[PDB]
């Protein structure tokens, strides 16, 4: 309802923008990831893969690679990252390397999927959301981007369906 | 001359620019007046997104043109 009225704005093909204000736990649950450098793929690996363990994130990193040598050329953010395909991927690879807003544009397409990152401010609450993909955000696998260097899961409430 | 951006969270800023700027030159304005570090910065117009050793002339970016600002975000 406040969730069924969100308002995104489509910037470039695919990818949307959304500046709601709100307590993230007033509509969704945490789910708390392990950094290591890989709660990025932890996160997805949590709210896409049954049976999620802490070894699941090995998976999306191969889906990654997979969807980096189909997409990776034509990624708008590709240009920021400037390396080569070969060079991208052995930094993708590179055991703890971060992952990002790049990946989660090249995995919607790859896993046929939506993917949500709300960032938080230092206030605590949500003030922006990006979005790959054209699913709302009940049907979205949905990222909190929290101290502008740490990805958690969340699943909706269960009293917003 | 001044031009808008629209940031991640809604916000639109005014920018002094000249139409002679590098997007590279555009970015370190917003940092110097948001504090938004260059290397988080895409700058979208048209619905594309601009290159960082393109001018904002290269890309027929008028007086008063609004530029939306997304965040390559990591962790």
């Amino acid at each position: 309802d406040f969730l069924r009225s969100l308002d995104w704005t489509q910037v470039i093909a695919g990818q949307y923008v959304s500046n709601p204000r709100f307590n993230i736990s007033d509509y969704f649950e945490i789910v708390r990831q392990p950094g290591d450098g890989n709660c990025f793929y932890h996160s997805i690996a949590e709210l896409t893969m049954p049976n999620k363990t802490d070894h699941s994130y090995h998976y999306i990193k191969r889906l990654t690679e997979s969807a980096a040598r189909k997409y990776y050329q034509e990624e708008p953010e590709a240009r920021l990252v400037g390396l080569s395909l070969e060079d991208y991927l052995k930094r993708m690879l590179s055991d703890n390397e971060w992952g990002s807003t790049l990946e989660a544009s090249m995995l919607a397409k790859e896993m046929g999927i939506t993917i949500i990152i709300w960032t938080v401010a230092a206030s605590d609450e949500v003030e922006a959301g990006i979005k790959f993909g054209d699913g709302d955000v009940f049907t979205a696998v949905n990222l909190l981007h929290s101290g502008q260097t740490h990805f958690d899961a969340l699943r909706i409430l269960p009293q917003f369906e | 001359m001044q031009i808008f951006v629209k940031t991640l969270t809604g916000k639109t800023i005014t920018l002094e620019v000249e139409p002679s700027d590098t997007i590279e030159n555009v970015k370190a304005k917003i940092q110097d007046k948001e504090g938004i570090p260059p290397d988080q910065q895409r700058l979208i117009f048209a619905g594309k997104q601009l290159e960082d050793g393109r001018t904002l002339s290269d890309y027929n970016i008028q007086k008063e043109s609004t530029l939306h600002l997304v965040l390559r975000l990591r962790g």
